[PDB]
RNA sequence: CACCAACUUCCUAAACUUAAAUUGGGUUAAUCUAUAACUUUAUAGAUGCAACACUGUUAGUAUGAGUAACAAGAAUUCCAAU
């Protein structure tokens, strides 16, 4: 028949064809991210000095799970996990074009397969030079925060102690519900993994396990200007003025190999 | 993790007893797509019992509740055992196939014993390398 | 539970032949090469598979003659042999039913 | 002015089409046995030099009309739109096929053909564009071959991204037209006044008529442009689904004339690819491929 | 009962002169009797119309209504008599150019209820209809495009006549 | 410092005055007879002579509706098989 017919990536590749574009897409996506590793010798855009009202761009991380952590008061805080994978900047929108009051900067993590995706999200990544990823968000940031595309994101963006507001779809229960975006507010960061990019975040976070969610900067009025004392653009390890710990733990945070807590 | 199966779940153990009998008897089983992935982890892991060993008293009282049939007990161990001794896995094969023209349309698939005697199913085969987009992936390959 | 006034025909025509009950074409339709006959990308050929059952049950039935009894399953192997082929020494320690038939091209 | 030239080629491969055909007189029924892996062994009286293997399809079904590129009579490859010439025995050619070499060839030369179709109408007609050759190159190389000797005005001027678009756009203006591949074989001193002013076309068709011991040359025809080819075909400029021009390198010895090889990749509907296998196949066919 | 949809089968036209195009053919098949509901043939039927001979057999040959079988049996012999007495020489050109279904005339019956009710038992019958033209399907629709539209629209404007005056 | 608006009124052609039981008068569809007519008509004489409506009667076909609704233990080597 003069029809159209269905296809899958996999339907014409021979299986020593197949093997072989396994590792040609391992390979593309080891150079491409090798490619982004230095943001600030890649021409990045001029970076300005804080002022207050100056808002930084948020981060996507992956929910791991919860664990106990205890303080050094010898409480245990049952506490969640949140991992930032392959968090880059893709593209900028003017503050103008965006919206009157700020201008906005979309973040999106968790790379993905490019076999089943359309085309077109396949060609603004290859302009990128990212693989392509999961979920795309927009991160409201004023011009003076604003990051060339292309930039990696870290967990070391946000640091222990600093309080976070945590957006995410909730668990859908089918006909009984669920599945809402819903956003949790004022939850303090107990510790953060450097190596795996993992932030310990007091409280629970909506969402299954495994889940993608949004992480921005407290809103709450009492936390109006907390950038000040943190990297006011963002974290960046390319620069390396100072190799952060592989793990930072808050003060109260009792660290494992401690000595015993006795309450004197 | 389970399909809701049986009037109750003793009969879909005694529904999988029945037809994990008849498969060992036979090899090869045609039966509704449902059943087959449902009862195909069953065979697998029956498989293992085998390989653990005859002398395994364990492995009697699973075989012999699971195996109505006596005669195939001495089969599992001193056949389908040391037929699968160099295997470390997918023992079974499940294909689907057409579903029955019995006017209910359930979904059909064949449920069979690698290693069986008997006449090798008709399996899908991948497109060769000698196809011209085989080929050029060939010689992208080649210059790699 | 029936309306207050019957249905008019150019109502009821307009629900029935509204696109979402009507029936959808398919183009997942593919040939067979083996029987060379049409067959659906995600299932087997059937007129390919019906000579393996047809050959299936013609095996049974050898075997159950030469069973010739309920409950006699054996504990070796078994192997199955065609006219033109003789049982070897491989073949030893292992059921050997015989087929008239010769050795089919398809099965090896 | 080209398109003079496209008149009168046009003419002379209508007119040798009318010879053909008054040629034979009457219709001459042929048996032709279905020598084919499916439904073999049927047997199809057929009009001589009139009924093609197409024609062959229509009858059977229109499976075989879509699935078959190509067509094996006595064992040789034959284009579906070739009228027969007797009794055979014909087999269908499918771009899945265990062995599509002979295919290939055939898809391989077609693309080549398009190609040198789009480099002589793509430059105005003030500039002198005349096509030399096409060099055949493995498929395993990754990209066809088409060169073409530019003229002294453009020795300085070399295509940019938006000039390469450009040719991409020709080109898929041409599968778009979806324009059969007419088949003709001619003699070379007809052929040679065809192609009398392109030098270069000249001797092609004398080294084509040394190899057979007659003067009979093959020429295919897609729309106006006509072109020499090595063998057969494909029957339609829609069978390719994705086409690109990757690049273009220039031969160093360009005193006389800037010879141009550009490369090119395609593929049939039969045989899509991905999007990242095609950027890389793209890439891979940026190279300059040499013969050997 | 009225059977002139073979009537019109066996519609003889006069010879066609030499200088004139070679009439395309025209197949009338139907099937009086089916135990079968002419709404759901008519889903079926509505769903080919215009659909090529192959591309018909194709999606009847996966389709898991009891009537597409039926259909595909009608289809099977109204190609055969179109090869076999219309005179068309490729089994492939063909397409569906008509389809419908039409009630046919059933059973009276009484449905009686265990417990002392009862119901009007009716036995289904209906006849299909297709017309089959020889030659491939013809082109499908394309939707007017933006320019087309306006310049319509324009035109409409431009049509207008003045009414009630000199 | 006007205009609009009713068949009120005027104007051309015409017309000659505004609820409902009841009461006077002139026609007419259809069928048949007498006697004619002869693409379907006339003069007389007749009648089972005209129905959107009698808890009216018979037949056809819709709507509710393709809705309510309904159904056979497993495998195989096979429905008087295991
Ligand atoms: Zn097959």
């Amino acid at each position: 028949l003069h029809s159209k017919s269905s296809t899958w990536w996999d339907e014409h590749l021979s299986e020593e064809n197949l093997s072989f574009v396994k590792q040609l897409v391992s390979d593309e996506n080891k150079t491409q991210l090798t490619s982004k590793l230095n943001p600030l010798k890649d021409e990045p855009w001029p970076l300005h000095p804080w002022e207050p009202g100056s808002f930084r761009v948020g981060l996507i991380a992956l929910k791991l799970g919860m664990m106990p952590l205890w303080t050094k008061d010898g409480q245990k805080h049952a506490v969640t996990l949140l991992q930032v994978q392959d968090c880059h900047v893709l593209k900028y929108t003017p503050k103008e074009d965006h919206n009157g009051k700020i201008a906005a900067l979309t973040v999106g993590g968790k790379t993905v397969s490019r076999f089943y995706k359309p085309d077109s999200r396949l060609e603004f990544y290859r302009d990128l030079g990212l693989p392509p990823k999961q979920i795309h968000k927009i991160f409201h940031v004023t011009d003076n925060a604003v990051i060339k595309p292309g930039t990696p994101l870290y967990a070391a963006h946000f640091r222990p102690g600093q309080y976070v507001d945590v957006t995410a779809k909730t668990i859908g229960k089918g006909f009984q519900m669920g599945n809402q975006n819903r956003t949790v507010y004022g939850l303090k960061v107990w510790r953060v993994n450097t190596k795996h990019n993992i932030i310990y975040v007091n409280g629970s976070v909506p969402g299954h396990k495994n889940c993608l969610v949004k992480i921005k900067d407290s809103t709450l009025p009492a936390y109006k200007d907390s950038c000040k004392n943190l990297p006011f653009p963002t974290y960046f390890p390319d620069g390396d003025e100072e190799e952060l710990p592989e793990d930072l733990f808050d003060e109260s945070v009792w660290q494992p190999s401690e000595p015993s807590i006795t309450f004197a | 993790v389970y399909r809701r199966l049986g009037l109750g779940p003793e009969s879909r153990i005694h529904l999988l007893r029945n037809l994990l009998t008849g498969l060992v008897r036979h090899e090869r089983i045609e039966a509704t797509w449902a059943r087959a992935d449902e009862m195909r982890g069953y065979a697998e892991k029956l498989i293992d019992y085998g390989k653990l060993g005859d002398t395994n008293e364990r492995a009697m009282r699973m075989a012999d509740f699971w195996l109505t049939e006596k005669d195939l007990i001495p089969k599992l161990f001193k056949v389908l055992a040391p037929r699968f001794q160099g295997q470390n896995g997918n023992y079974t094969r499940m294909l689907q196939i057409p579903n029955r023209k019995e006017q209910d349309r359930a979904k059909m698939a064949v449920i069979e014993y690698k290693g069986n005697y008997l006449p090798p199913l008709p399996l899908p085969h991948r497109d060769s390398n000698l196809t011209l987009l085989n080929q050029l992936l060939l010689g992208l390959q080649q210059d790699l | 539970a029936a309306p207050k006034n019957r249905r008019t025909i150019e109502v009821n025509r307009c629900r029935r032949r509204n696109p979402q009950k009507l029936i959808k074409i398919k183009n997942n339709i593919d040939i067979c090469p083996e029987c060379g006959h049409l067959k659906q990308k995600h299932v087997l050929c059937g007129y390919c598979y019906e000579k393996v059952r047809q050959e299936t049950t013609k095996i049974r039935q050898q075997i159950g003659a030469q069973e010739g009894g309920p409950f006699r399953a054996p504990s070796v192997e078994t192997m199955v042999l065609y006219t033109g082929e003789k049982p070897s020494e491989k073949d030893q320690g292992k059921r050997i039913v015989e087929r008239n038939i010769k050795r089919p091209s398809w099965f090896t | 002015s080209p398109t003079e030239l496209t008149e009168m080629r046009n003419d002379l491969f209508n007119r040798e089409k009318s010879r053909q055909l008054s040629l034979t007189p009457r219709t001459e029924k042929i048996e032709v046995k279905h020598v084919g892996k499916t439904d073999p062994g049927t047997v199809f009286v057929m009009n001589k030099n009139i009924s093609t293997p197409y024609s062959c399809a229509m009858h059977l079904s229109e499976w075989y009309c879509s699935k078959s590129i190509l067509a094996l009579v006595d064992g040789q490859p034959w284009d579906m739109y070739k009228p027969l010439t007797k009794s055979c025995e014909i087999k269908f050619l499918t771009f899945k096929d265990p062995d599509p070499k002979e295919v290939n060839k055939a898809y391989w030369r077609s693309c080549a053909m398009m190609l040198g179709c789009v480099i002589e109408r793509a430059f105005k007609d003030d500039y002198v564009v005349s096509l030399v050759r096409a060099p055949e190159v493995p498929v395993i190389a990754g990209a066809f071959c088409y060169d073409v000797t530019l003229d002294k005005r453009l020795d300085e001027w070399m295509p940019t991204k938006e000039n390469l678009r450009s040719f991409t756009k020709d080109a898929h203006a041409l599968i778009y037209r979806d324009l059969p591949f007419e088949t003709l074989d001619v003699d070379a001193r007809v052929a040679l006044e065809i192609f009398q002013h392109n030098k270069y076309k000249v001797d092609f068709i004398e080294e084509k008529a040394s190899q057979n011991p007659e003067r009979i040359v093959k020429l295919h025809r897609i729309g106006d442009f006509i072109d020499v080819s090595e063998g057969p075909l494909i029957p339609r400029t829609s069978v390719c689904f994705q086409y690109e021009v990757s690049a273009v390198h220039n031969l160093n010895p360009s005193q006389p004339n800037l010879i141009r090889r550009f490369q090119g990749l395609s593929l049939p509907t039969h045989l899509r690819a991905q999007f990242t296998i095609w950027d890389k196949l793209v890439e891979r066919s940026r190279k300059m491929v040499t013969e050997d | 009962i009225s059977r002139k949809w073979e009537k019109k089968n066996k519609i003889v036209y006069p010879p066609q002169l030499p200088g004139e195009p070679r009439r395309p053919a025209e197949i009338y098949h139907c099937r009086r009797q089916i135990k079968y509901s002419k709404d759901k043939m008519w889903y079926l039927a509505k769903m080919i119309r215009g659909m090529s001979i192959d591309q018909a057999l194709a999606q009847l040959e996966f389709n898991d209504k009891k009537g597409a079988q039926i259909i595909k049996e009608v289809l099977l012999e109204a190609q055969d008599m179109a090869v076999r007495d219309h005179n068309v020489e490729f089994r492939s050109n063909l397409h569906i150019a008509e389809s419908t279904s039409g009630r046919g005339q059933c059973l009276k019956r009484i449905r009686y209820h265990g417990r002392g009710r009862f119901g009007i038992m009716e036995k289904v019958y209906c006849h299909y209809f297709v017309k089959l033209v020889e030659g491939p399907p013809p082109p499908p629709e394309v939707p007017k495009t933006a320019v087309d539209h306006a310049k319509d629209y324009i035109q409409q404007l431009r049509s207008r006549t003045i009414i009630h005056t000199l």
